[PDB]
RNA sequence: UAGCGGCGAGCGAACGGGGAGGAGCCCAGAGCCUGAAUCAGUGUGUGUGUUAGUGGAAGCGUCUGGAAAGGCGCGCGAUACAGGGUGACAGCCCCGUACACAAAAAUGCACAUGCUGUGAGCUCGAUGAGUAGGGCGGGACACGUGGUAUCCUGUCUGAAUAUGGGGGGACCAUCCUCCAAGGCUAAAUACUCCUGACUGACCGAUAGUGAACCAGUACCGUGAGGGAAAGGCGAAAAGAACCCCGGCGAGGGGAGUGAAAAAGAACCUGAAACCGUGUACGUACAAGCAGUGGGAGCAUGCUUAGGCGUGUGACUGCGUACCUUUUGUAUAAUGGGUCAGCGACUUAUAUUCUGUAGCAAGGUUAACCGAAUAGGGGAGCCGAAGGGAAACCGAGUCUUAACU
């Protein structure tokens, strides 16, 4: 049979142009008020994969 | 070009089709994956799941001397088991329209370096007899032949089945395996002709 | 292609049961004994290689310490005065004609008793 | 050549690991697979994205976004694959027949992929600036 | 993939496209007219299968040998050299085989077809009510009640019925499309107790079925049920008349048969553990993984007047099995009485990487038809473009009012 996808990962990854990953910070969904803006601003873009946790997101989804 | 043995006639054929390097490993490669595709591939053992016996524990975990036993179907115990049974499988393997071509159009190629393919004109027995066929490649110096025909007559397929040395393949249904095989391959004008255009 | 093996194996227990042969008891007889008496063969064997060159060292210098206090000088003294006069031979053949050839012999302890 | 002297190149074939058949073939007794715990076991192995019972990369992080309906049915023309079609004329049906573009694709676009020849009428495709500039330099118009 | 999902584990479409295969109808009924299409009894000649079968080519001499089919020499058939048997391996000895044939009788199909028995075409109409829908509770849909369409219904209700209604994924309005609440229908599709032929990089007696053998047997269990072991003399029984020892025994030795009787029915080959008998050497003051270095003697075959090669091994240096598991094992930790046989990284499909081969801005086909692994088939897939959540823009683009 096919390789099934992680759907949860398929969701919070998404593959850029030379093969690594984009994804969403953490810490940016409620207890706002708290932390400083230039956390907020710091985590609001989007963000690459480290090497380290590279192979976790390429084994469970392997079709893009 | 090929020349014939009773005519002399500039035969003109593509430089590429009956002319190429020979590719060993391509060759190798479609020769090797044809006599896979031959195998039929029927057999099976039966798993300890399949053998016939009960799924009761011989005696129990503890207390018996025994080594710790589960099942009499188990592959370690004689009379059913066979751990990783096999089973009916297609074995054809795939093989690259263009790299099947390429292959041919090399082996061809080496028939013309080595002597072996005989291009001729019309090659037609009388009536379909054996014993003419026979006596006819006796003149040629020919024993061992795969006599490939554009206009596949009666009269020679059917006075060429019992002749063991003899094969007598339709210019379309040439095949890697039979090419090499044969000692010599006695070629129709013809049937050159087709497989120049088959191959291309 | 199911491959029988009866006709390799014993092949290959014949072939060590050979070289375990002259053993006592199971060791020559018992493949399971044999093949470990033949490894352990080969272990000694290959130290004793190393031993057969120190031991017989041994037996030439006491040889030759035998030999040299029957002239006198003891064996400490009789290679620092062959070394002392540049006398390139060895314990092996010192000892060989400590025991055949005294006479000569006695030549190399006067030959040593000059330095 | 016989059907024997035929042989393989060098390095095609690699003869593959064949585990527990003593010491010498180096692999043997723990088929390369250490001593003990779930990876030396018979079907063992953790499932993807486990590391060890901590909340799992796939997620810790947050999920964004959603698929678009629109970019399932949307094309992205290589200005190169457009002079093959019909002369110079390239609604998007013409071009689909060309076997360019999939059948469910009713929009589409012609990017600066590089080098046109032929001057070629794009009528109802969306052009792009600077394939607009190339396209005209070729000859051909739009729209 | 889109979705679904303690948005976890996992589950997972549809539209659309390519193929196989194709076919449609009948009732809720009046008309002029009607046996016409149709499927319907059954006969019925037919075809051409099935159940018995018939014919079916061409070899000879010498050489080993128990025996020739084998070696060598000369031939001959071949629409037949598939295969099996015959005293060893047979195109021509036999049985078959290709091929040509063959039914008194019983049947399976495929066209005429007399017909108990059956209606087209018309006009006109009608066009499925406790039903659709709803509330409540469940289940089915990829879709877990979720914004949840659609389907089914236990329960309580309840329309309009063709200017009518259902559906287009909450819902609404326009557009579009269909006609529910009555039915029927071959083919492509699934399977093989069983029958016939043929085929295997399937097994060859611990394998292959549990079962090559009188096996679902012996045997075990109250019973349901479980469930073995066990193949081979030789070409031919020519299966050992007779004589001898013994109890008219078993068993043996002769004789005879045979190529062979260490092929004598406990029968091809006949391994190992294990047990003997005979020789050579060692061994009754010597301590221990039993060997290994060194090494005398004795016994030996050879040669030769050289020494070796073996067998043994007095004395002597060193030396605590193997596997496992462990920081670490002679360990008094594990496992093994021995031998022989079997006994554990496979397979399929996806995916990524490496080698390799093809072709290269291209590469490649799937099911499918075809009959021969070719050739079609490019449906599709992957690549040549990315950025963005997305619209969208695009060698850029997102970010932001804009960004050096
Ligand atoms: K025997
Ligand atoms: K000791
Ligand atoms: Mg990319
Ligand atoms: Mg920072
Ligand atoms: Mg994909
Ligand atoms: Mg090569
Ligand atoms: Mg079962
Ligand atoms: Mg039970
Ligand atoms: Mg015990
Ligand atoms: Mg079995
Ligand atoms: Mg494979
Ligand atoms: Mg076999
Ligand atoms: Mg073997
Ligand atoms: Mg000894
Ligand atoms: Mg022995
Ligand atoms: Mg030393
Ligand atoms: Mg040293
Ligand atoms: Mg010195
Ligand atoms: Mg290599
Ligand atoms: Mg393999
Ligand atoms: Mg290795
Ligand atoms: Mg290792
Ligand atoms: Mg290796
Ligand atoms: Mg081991
Ligand atoms: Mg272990
Ligand atoms: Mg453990
Ligand atoms: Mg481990
Ligand atoms: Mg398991
Ligand atoms: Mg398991
Ligand atoms: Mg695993
Ligand atoms: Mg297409
Ligand atoms: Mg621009
Ligand atoms: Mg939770
Ligand atoms: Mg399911
Ligand atoms: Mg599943
Ligand atoms: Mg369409
Ligand atoms: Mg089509
Ligand atoms: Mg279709
Ligand atoms: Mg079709
Ligand atoms: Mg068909
Ligand atoms: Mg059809
Ligand atoms: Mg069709
Ligand atoms: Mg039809
Ligand atoms: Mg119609
Ligand atoms: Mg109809
Ligand atoms: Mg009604
Ligand atoms: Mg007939
Ligand atoms: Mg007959
Ligand atoms: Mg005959
Ligand atoms: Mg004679
Ligand atoms: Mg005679
Ligand atoms: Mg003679
Ligand atoms: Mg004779
Ligand atoms: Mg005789
Ligand atoms: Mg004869
Ligand atoms: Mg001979
Ligand atoms: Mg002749
Ligand atoms: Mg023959
Ligand atoms: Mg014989
Ligand atoms: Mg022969
Ligand atoms: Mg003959
Ligand atoms: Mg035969
Ligand atoms: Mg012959
Ligand atoms: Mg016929
Ligand atoms: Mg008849
Ligand atoms: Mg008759
Ligand atoms: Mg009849
Ligand atoms: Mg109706
Ligand atoms: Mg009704
Ligand atoms: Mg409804
Ligand atoms: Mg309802
Ligand atoms: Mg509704
Ligand atoms: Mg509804
Ligand atoms: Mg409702
Ligand atoms: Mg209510
Ligand atoms: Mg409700
Ligand atoms: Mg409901
Ligand atoms: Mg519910
Ligand atoms: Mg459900
Ligand atoms: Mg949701
Ligand atoms: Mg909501
Ligand atoms: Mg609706
Ligand atoms: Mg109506
Ligand atoms: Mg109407
Ligand atoms: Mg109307
Ligand atoms: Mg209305
Ligand atoms: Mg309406
Ligand atoms: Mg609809
Ligand atoms: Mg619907
Ligand atoms: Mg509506
Ligand atoms: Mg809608
Ligand atoms: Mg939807
Ligand atoms: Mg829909
Ligand atoms: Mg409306
Ligand atoms: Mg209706
Ligand atoms: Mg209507
Ligand atoms: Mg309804
Ligand atoms: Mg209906
Ligand atoms: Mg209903
Ligand atoms: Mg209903
Ligand atoms: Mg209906
Ligand atoms: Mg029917
Ligand atoms: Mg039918
Ligand atoms: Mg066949
Ligand atoms: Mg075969
Ligand atoms: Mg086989
Ligand atoms: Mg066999
Ligand atoms: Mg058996
Ligand atoms: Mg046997
Ligand atoms: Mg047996
Ligand atoms: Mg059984
Ligand atoms: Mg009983
Ligand atoms: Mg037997
Ligand atoms: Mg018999
Ligand atoms: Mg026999
Ligand atoms: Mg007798
Ligand atoms: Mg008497
Ligand atoms: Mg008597
Ligand atoms: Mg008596
Ligand atoms: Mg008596
Ligand atoms: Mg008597
Ligand atoms: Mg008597
Ligand atoms: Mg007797
Ligand atoms: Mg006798
Ligand atoms: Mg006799
Ligand atoms: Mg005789
Ligand atoms: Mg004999
Ligand atoms: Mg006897
Ligand atoms: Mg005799
Ligand atoms: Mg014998
Ligand atoms: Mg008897
Ligand atoms: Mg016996
Ligand atoms: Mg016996
Ligand atoms: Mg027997
Ligand atoms: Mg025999
Ligand atoms: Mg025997
Ligand atoms: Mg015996
Ligand atoms: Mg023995
Ligand atoms: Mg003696
Ligand atoms: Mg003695
Ligand atoms: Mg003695
Ligand atoms: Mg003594
Ligand atoms: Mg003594
Ligand atoms: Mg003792
Ligand atoms: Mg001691
Ligand atoms: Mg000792
Ligand atoms: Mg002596
Ligand atoms: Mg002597
Ligand atoms: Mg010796
Ligand atoms: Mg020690
Ligand atoms: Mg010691
Ligand atoms: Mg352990
Ligand atoms: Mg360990
Ligand atoms: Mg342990
Ligand atoms: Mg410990
Ligand atoms: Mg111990
Ligand atoms: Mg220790
Ligand atoms: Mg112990
Ligand atoms: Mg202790
Ligand atoms: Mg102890
Ligand atoms: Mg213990
Ligand atoms: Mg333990
Ligand atoms: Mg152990
Ligand atoms: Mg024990
Ligand atoms: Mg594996
Ligand atoms: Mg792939
Ligand atoms: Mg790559
Ligand atoms: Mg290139
Ligand atoms: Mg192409
Ligand atoms: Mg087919
Ligand atoms: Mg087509
Ligand atoms: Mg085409
Ligand atoms: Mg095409
Ligand atoms: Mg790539
Ligand atoms: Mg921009
Ligand atoms: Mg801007």
């Amino acid at each position: 049979p096919k390789i099934k996808t992680v759907r949860g990962a398929a969701k919070r990854f998404k593959k850029t142009g030379k093969g690594g990953f984009k994804h969403k910070h953490a810490n940016l969904r409620h207890i706002l008020t708290k932390k400083a803006t230039k956390r907020k601003r710091h985590l609001r873009p989007k963000a690459m994969v480290s090497k380290g946790d590279l192979g976790l997101v390429i084994a469970c989804l392997p079709y893009a | 070009e090929l020349v014939l043995k009773d005519a002399q006639s500039a035969l003109t054929v593509s430089e590429t089709t009956f002319g190429r390097d020979f590719n060993e490993a391509l060759v190798h490669q479609v020769v090797v994956a044809y006599a896979a595709g031959a195998r039929q591939g029927t057999r099976a053992q039966k798993t300890r799941a399949e053998v016939t016996g009960s799924g009761k524990k011989p005696w129990r975990q503890k207390g018996t001397g025994r080594a710790r036993s589960g099942s009499i179907k188990s592959p370690i115990w004689r009379s059913g088991g066979v751990t990783f049974a096999a089973r009916p499988q297609d074995h054809s393997q795939k093989v690259n329209k263009k790299m099947y071509r390429g292959a041919l159009k090399s082996i061809l190629s080496e028939l013309v370096r080595q002597d072996r393919l005989i291009v001729v004109e019309k090659f037609s027995v009388e009536a379909p007899k054996t014993k003419l066929l026979a006596q006819k490649l006796k003149d040629m110096a020919l024993e061992d032949v795969l006599i490939i025909t554009g206009e596949l007559d009666e009269n020679l397929f059917l006075a060429a089945r019992n002749l063991h040395k003899v094969d007598v393949r339709d210019a379309t249904g040439i095949d890697p395996v039979s090419l090499i095989a044969f000692d010599k391959v006695v070629m129709t004008a013809d049937a050159v002709k087709q497989v120049e255009e088959m191959l291309a | 292609a199911r491959v029988k093996r009866g006709v390799i194996a014993r092949a290959r227990h014949k072939k060590i049961l050979k070289q375990a042969k002259g053993y006592y008891g199971a060791r020559s007889r018992v493949y399971r004994v044999a093949f470990q008496a033949v490894i352990k063969a080969g272990q000694y064997a290959y130290r004793d290689r190393r031993q057969r060159k120190r031991q017989f060292r041994q037996l030439w210098i006491a040889r030759i310490n035998a030999a040299a206090r029957q002239n006198g000088i003891s064996y400490s003294k009789f290679i620092n005065g062959l070394k002392k006069a540049s006398v390139e031979i060895d314990r092996k053949i010192l000892a060989d004609i400590a025991v055949f050839d005294k006479v000569a012999f006695t030549a190399l302890v006067e030959k040593a008793k000059a330095a | 050549m016989r059907l024997n002297t035929l042989s393989p190149a060098e390095g095609s074939k690699k003869a593959g690991k064949r585990l527990g058949r003593g010491i010498g073939s180096g692999l043997g007794k723990t088929g390369g697979r250490g001593h003990k715990g779930q990876k030396s076991r018979s079907g063992g192995g953790v499932r993807r994205g486990f590391e060890g019972g901590q909340m799992p990369l796939y997620r810790r992080l947050p999920k964004f976004g959603f698929t678009s309906r629109k970019a399932a049915i949307t094309a992205e023309i290589r200005l190169s694959d457009l002079a093959k079609v019909e002369g110079g004329v390239v609604d998007l049906n013409t071009l689909k027949a060309a076997n360019i573009i999939g059948i469910q694709i009713e929009f589409a676009k012609v990017i600066l992929a590089g080098e046109v020849t032929t001057p070629v009428t794009v009528r109802g495709l969306r052009v792009t600036k600077g394939a607009r500039a190339a396209i005209e330099a070729a000859g051909g118009k739009i729209e």
